[PDB]
């Protein structure tokens, strides 16, 4: 006779992400030629990368100036995708879509005041566990780097990867471990004469950051 | 109620010209004039049809209204066969102001051609002229272009000085019919101008900016009004911002010195809260109060329907810088109560200023009604005085009597100022004069006032027989303020038991008569003039009735016609004030 | 090359699978975040 | 590290800066292949749909990944819950065509069908942005507002109509998804997250016991 | 660059007949691509030629950079733009171009002035957004940042969805200057700032003649 087959159940029902492709319907189509255009991309953590993008402080503005009293913390924020201050860049405009990430994010601090105004500058990572730093002194006691103005007028620093498990949520719930990274705390050890200056500052990823378990929530 | 109605002063002109359509008064320095706006009145312009005109009318003398030439000329040219402007239907006159020597005239629906590609856009344009000079002023017309700039402006839609010398200018076009509010001194009006440039930018000028699209289609400008409301001496501005706050209505008031932002609004959907403003102290505590009209507002009646009467809002300026708000009402149905309203000064001269409410569409055959509203210490009293009627017929738009109005002006130094009312529908334009007022101090005594029947003093000549008698007694007083004779003849009037066909119990000794008249005259500012007589019971078997008072009527009249002065202005006796008096007297038992 | 979990092959035959793509005659952004400058600028000591 | 600010090169650092160590990582996730080619619902008319895939909703994964690049291609593919049969008729078709059995059709088998549809452009790519002649641009003005404004839409450009791999016709569709093949893509663009109106946008993630 | 605050940073750019030096550059920035694709195409049946006198600069004013202006204020130029010289004769005279665009924006305010530009080049720019700004960094872009340089050059080749381009009803690229942070004048800055653009196309091929009512 012919063949026998046993037509499972629970099989072959329509799922919207299996890998499987349709039937043809029409044949031999023959596209008009694409090779090199420019601007190819291939993977979209290579754009996040080669391309950062700005922060977003009080009043809506991607720098933040220099204050001159006793208070020295610039900003001083959740490590986390879904900040506040990360909203408007192209990393967690990407990350929304994903439900883990990994690894390291970049932080580019761009000095944007006169020739003849100087400051110095430090960006610290408390760890979760504790209460974060509201000094520089005692900030010193983290992971910290510490740059002033000059010549070269771009600083990066790299937020350290520090976590229980290997991957970390990028949404955030209730106050827990996998939603709090700890914080990014931005100070300034001195100026002279920088009254009013800006300190532009971007973010990008960085060589190891990973981001995994692609997501559908809403809000583009 | 001192406004003359027998013979107020009629001025005319073409018809369809809307004469009538904006009015005020000339006083230049030592002649007096009136200034009635025709924004449809034909030009000799070079080729212009209804360019519109302002009219100076003659008040000396005969009733001559010379037409008054801010410009004379066409149609400028951008370039070769290329016209920059369309003054034809400009409507020029549809607003008039004017301060001392200078003439402000404005021309709402004047077009203009960018200055890059060919439109035509209605910036609207005004004339300002000072005696011999005569500048053009329009802010509208720059290079801020089409809607969302000043293009669609109609700058000069309504137009106020300031005390400061400084020109107020609405425009409710600009950005996109958000409206504009645009203020310059008059002096670089004229120091900055420009023959050959057609955008001049002035050093001085306030103006609000652009806003929010949500503020898009408020008409601000679409009324100006002036007054300091900050105590600081510099008049703010007032401006009807009608369609503002999803057709509710709003009014805004900004500083005068830097247009800094109070703001009223509207109770009533598309009541049009804010079409006529008016700023003027009412209540004598030297703080400016704001008048708000909305002459599509509509009332509730005992019947509980709706019915468009329309509204003004009485907001009393407090040194506490809030308002005490008191709503007037109309008094007809579709009249659009509240269309116009223009402050009067002392209108009586009683010490408070007034202010006149028109409802231009009011009144038998729609021909137009005036409401006459008298200050005082407690605000505005809410019952008109006096009620001024059109009595001019319709043809095709509605006569509009009291459409625009003006006052506050004495144009006939009687101390007394006047009011000139359009009505641009029948191209009819009218004065009315303001009478003088006369106060009167009326007396009446009767002593002794408890009558003993049995007296018997006062013998009575004929007869041995002595009758009851007593003493009645009348006097006069009367002074006014302004221009007004120093002599005043009365006819006084006197009825004894004007409580009774009855029988008159008491009657005058010197007479035998219960009525009695004197032709009195008293001087005005001088003594108390008083004449007194004697009056006497009837006998005590001649009435029944003893326990009924006797009343004594005393009731005067002034001799109108003898009073006129010059012209035959006639003056008038206070509101208020009693004409009659009445004492009485008992009988005892 | 995209979505796969499994690698059940076609049936039929590429020029019917797909639209073939044409010669004439991963690139940019691959080898711009590749010469990425990673190392220290300055003179480390320490 | 210290750089030039403006020099625009791409500067990473990395945790070796101060002492650490850059791990291995796996990128698979966020290839354009993979991670585009995945069904996505498309709110579908009553009979006719044309093919475009800027009709896709733009807050979705598939939609706001897709609008992340100004030029792209794909070949597609199309699940659809039609009453009767399905017609498919190629790019640049009259619509007079969509009712006629010779141009692909697929007999109704429930509960539906999907497609495997060529590209069928006459471009050489497609694209997200189309800007003919618009832009001043100078943070345009408020010149056109009010009524003349919701008609105002297009005084500049851009129209997928052209840009078209074909329409579908059935006498009733209910349901429309699309899935796109081998996709590329050229020249990205921006991508928003959602602002939160808190220091940190929290959300609800799914609670198992401990 | 140079050990005071005096700077020696020399770059020359010769387009045509016209050079251009600058002693405060940063670099030359290239968008998408180094070289250029395959001008001859299968659809212009090889009627394509290359007009030499049309690849060389051109000037144009692009906006005050005054110290009132904030974060966000956009200046949109859309290229290719009314054209002068020769190179705007081809678009009355040939029906298909296609070029790339060698920018280079000009900021002169002494050295003691605070503020920071950023001169991007975007394709297909048909509406930008308040919040898109933040990532106008996705471009080819550089900075003009007054303590350093003056100047940002930016070469970038044509991008299309067709090999050649009608440019009378598309403008395929948008040069965007965006303030990031705000001018300061602090004490000895220049009060205000005018900002410039010195454009220039390059591998500018045409294709299909039009006839002339000369
Ligand atoms: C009886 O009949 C005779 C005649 O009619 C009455 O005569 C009157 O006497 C009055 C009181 O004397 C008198 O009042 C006026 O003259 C007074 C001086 O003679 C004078 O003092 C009064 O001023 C004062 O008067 C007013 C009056 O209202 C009082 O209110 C004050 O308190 C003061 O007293 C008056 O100027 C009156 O003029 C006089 N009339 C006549 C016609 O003779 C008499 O009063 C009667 N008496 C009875 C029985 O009632
Ligand atoms: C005290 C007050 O609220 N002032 C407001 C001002 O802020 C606002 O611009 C305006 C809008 O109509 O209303 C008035
Ligand atoms: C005392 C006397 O004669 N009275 C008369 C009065 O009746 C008349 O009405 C008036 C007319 O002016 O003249 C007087
Ligand atoms: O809603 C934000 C907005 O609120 C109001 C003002 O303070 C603005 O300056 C600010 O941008
Ligand atoms: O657009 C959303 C944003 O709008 C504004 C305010 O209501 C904010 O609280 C809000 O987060
Ligand atoms: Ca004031
Ligand atoms: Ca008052
Ligand atoms: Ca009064
Ligand atoms: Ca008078």
């Amino acid at each position: 006779g012919i063949f026998p087959v046993a037509c499972s159940d629970g099989y072959g029902g329509l799922v919207t992400t299996d890998p499987k492709t349709a039937d043809p319907a029409y044949g031999k189509v023959f596209n008009p030629p694409r090779n090199m255009l420019p601007g190819r991309f291939t993977n979209f953590l290579d754009v996040a990368e080669a391309c950062p993008t700005f922060l977003r402080f009080e009043g809506d503005v991607p720098y933040v100036t220099t204050k001159t009293d006793s208070d020295r913390i610039l900003a001083q924020f959740d490590l986390s995708l879904a900040a506040k201050h990360m909203s408007n860049t192209f990393l967690a405009g990407l990350a929304q879509y994903y439900t883990q990430y990994s690894g390291t994010i970049n932080l580019h601090f761009m000095f944007t005041g006169p020739t003849d105004a100087k400051a110095r500058y430090m960006i610290a990572y408390a760890p979760p566990g504790m209460e974060p730093p509201k000094t520089p002194e005692a900030a010193a006691h983290c992971i910290h780097a510490e740059w002033d103005t000059g010549l070269n007028s771009k600083f990066t620093f790299s937020i350290p990867y520090l976590s229980a498990a290997d991957y970390a949520y990028t949404a955030s719930d209730t106050a827990e471990t996998t939603n709090v990274q700890g914080w990014v705390c931005l100070f300034q050890i001195t100026h002279g004469k920088a009254d009013g200056d800006a300190l532009v500052v971007l973010a990008s990823a960085g060589k190891d950051f990973e981001l995994r378990l692609p997501v559908d929530a809403r809000t583009q | 109620f001192n406004l003359d109605v027998d013979s107020p002063a009629e001025y005319s002109g073409p018809e369809g010209s809307y004469f009538g359509f904006a009015v005020d008064f000339f006083v230049p320095s030592s002649r007096m004039f009136l200034l009635v706006g025709a924004p449809k009145a034909n030009t000799t312009q070079p080729g212009i049809v209804e360019g519109g005109q302002v009219l100076k009318c003659d008040w000396s003398s005969t009733r001559r209204c010379q037409p008054i030439e801010f410009d004379a000329t066409g149609n400028r040219d951008y370039a070769k066969d290329d016209p920059l402007e369309f003054k034809s239907h400009q409507w020029f006159g549809a607003s008039v102001r004017s301060k001392q020597d200078k003439i402000l005239a404005c021309a709402p629906l004047y077009h203009w051609r960018t200055e890059m590609k060919q439109e035509r856009e209605p910036v609207g344009t005004c004339f300002l002229q000072d005696g011999t000079k005569t500048v053009e002023y329009a802010p509208c017309r720059s290079q801020d272009i089409d809607a969302d700039g000043q293009g669609f402006c109609q700058g000069g839609f309504s137009i106020d000085f300031t005390k400061a010398d400084r020109v107020l200018l609405g425009g409710p076009g600009s950005f996109y019919w958000q409206g504009q509010l645009i203020s310059d001194q008059v002096a670089e009006i004229v120091s900055k101008y420009d023959p050959n440039v057609y955008s001049i930018k002035y050093n001085n000028q306030l103006a609000t900016r652009t806003a929010q699209a949500i503020f898009d289609d408020s008409y601000l400008g679409y009324s100006v009004a002036v007054g300091d409301f900050n105590g600081d001496g510099i008049d703010d501005f007032v401006s009807g911002v009608p369609r503002a706050a999803r057709t509710l209505g709003m009014v805004y008031i900004y500083d005068g010195k830097n247009m800094s932002s109070y703001n009223f609004t509207g109770e009533q959907m598309a009541a049009y809260f804010g079409f006529s403003v008016a700023a003027t102290d009412i209540n004598g505590d030297d703080y400016a109060d704001v008048f708000i009209g909305a002459p599509l507002f509509m009332d509730r009646g005992s019947d509980g329907k709706l019915q468009e009467v329309g509204q003004v809002s009485v907001s009393l300026q407090r040194a506490s810088g809030d308002f005490q708000t008191t709503k007037l009402n109309g008094f007809e149905v579709f009249a659009r109560f509240g269309s116009a309203i223009a402050p009067l000064g002392d209108l009586d001269q009683d010490g408070f200023n007034d202010i006149a409410i028109a409802a231009p569409y009011g009144g038998e055959d729609k021909k137009g009604i005036v409401y006459i509203f008298n200050g005082r210490s407690t605000g505005l009293n809410a019952v008109p005085s006096q009620i001024l009627e059109g009595q001019w017929a319709a043809r095709s738009c509605p006569p509009s009597f009291g459409y625009s109005m003006k006052g506050a002006t004495d144009i006939d130094k009687n101390g007394y100022p006047d009011l000139i009312v359009g009505a641009f529908g029948v191209d009819r334009a009218i004065l009315y004069r303001a009478r003088p007022v006369i106060t009167v101090n009326a007396g009446l005594e009767v002593y002794p006032s408890i009558l003993n029947q049995d007296n018997k003093t006062c013998s009575l000549p004929g007869t041995a027989l002595k009758v009851s008698c007593f003493n009645v007694r009348f006097c006069l007083k009367a002074d006014g303020k302004g221009v007004l004779p120093r002599k005043l003849n009365f006819q006084v009037e006197l009825l004894l038991d004007k409580l009774k066909g009855a029988i008159r119990r008491a009657l005058f000794l010197y007479s035998r008569s219960p009525s009695h008249s004197k032709n009195m005259t008293i001087s005005r500012g001088g003594l108390m003039q008083c004449e007194e007589l004697i009056a006497y019971l009837r006998d005590e078997s001649e009435f029944r009735d003893k326990l009924t008072p006797i009343t004594i009527f005393m009731e005067y009249r002034l001799d109108y016609r003898t009073a006129a002065d010059t012209t035959g202005l006639q003056p008038i006796l206070n509101q208020f004030t009693p004409a009659n008096i009445s004492r009485q007297a008992h009988i005892l038992l | 090359s995209g979505n796969t979990g499994s690698i059940i092959n076609n049936y039929y035959m590429q020029q019917y699978q797909n639209s073939m793509d044409t010669q004439l005659g991963n690139d940019w952004f691959s080898k711009l975040a590749s010469s990425a400058f990673s190392g220290l600028f300055g003179a480390l000591l320490a | 590290t210290t750089s030039a600010g403006e020099s625009a090169d791409p500067v990473t650092a990395t945790v070796e800066n101060y002492g650490g160590e850059t791990q291995v990582q796996r990128r698979q996730h966020t290839d354009v292949s993979f991670i585009l080619d995945r069904f996505v619902k498309v709110t579908p008319k009553d009979q006719i749909n044309v093919l475009d895939l800027m009709q896709t909703p733009a807050h979705t994964l598939v939609g706001a990944l897709l609008r992340t690049a100004t030029y792209y291609f794909a070949d597609l593919e199309v699940a659809v819950k039609h009453e009767g049969n399905l017609t498919w008729v190629p790019n640049g078709a009259p619509e007079t065509a969509l009712d006629n059995t010779t141009n692909p059709t697929a007999y109704h088998k429930a509960p539906l069908t999907r497609l495997a549809l060529p590209y069928t452009a006459p471009h050489r790519v497609l694209a997200t942005v189309y800007n003919g002649n618009c832009k001043y641009g100078e943070s345009h003005t408020t010149n056109v507002r009010g009524d003349l404004q919701v008609l105002a839409q297009k005084v500049a450009r851009t129209l997928p109509t052209s840009f078209n791999y074909g329409a579908i016709k059935a006498t009733r569709v209910t349901e429309l998804l699309y899935r796109m093949k081998r996709a590329e893509t050229y020249c990205p663009r921006p991508l928003l997250a959602i602002h939160p109106s808190e220091a940190r946008h929290k959300q609800k993630i799914v609670a198992p016991v401990k | 660059e140079e050990t005071t605050l005096l700077e020696d940073r020399i770059l020359t750019t010769r387009n045509g007949h016209t050079t251009s030096t600058t002693q405060s550059s940063v670099g030359v920035t290239y968008g998408y691509a180094t070289t250029e694709d395959f001008v001859s195409g299968p659809n212009t049946s090889g009627l394509e030629t290359r007009v030499v006198q049309a690849e060389r600069f051109f000037k144009t004013h692009l906006f005050d950079w005054v110290t009132s202006d904030s974060f966000g204020r956009c200046h949109l130029l859309e290229l290719p733009t009314d054209h002068k010289g020769v190179y705007g004769s081809l678009t009355d005279s040939y029906a298909y171009m296609r070029n790339g665009w060698d920018v280079e924006v000009t900021a002169v305010g002494n050295q003691f002035n605070g503020g920071c530009l950023l001169v991007a080049m975007v394709p297909e720019l048909c509406s930008i957004n308040k919040r898109e700004l933040y990532q106008l960094t996705l471009f080819p872009h550089q900075f003009i940042n007054p303590r350093t340089n003056m100047t940002a050059h930016i070469t970038v080749p044509f991008v299309g969805v067709n090999r050649y381009d009608q440019y009378k009803v598309h403008k395929p690229w948008t040069l965007v200057v965006m303030v990031v942070a705000p001018l300061t004048v602090n004490t000895e800055g220049a009060p205000q700032i005018k900002v410039y653009a010195n454009i220039a196309p390059t591998n500018v091929h045409v294709a299909g003649e039009f006839p002339s009512k000369e």
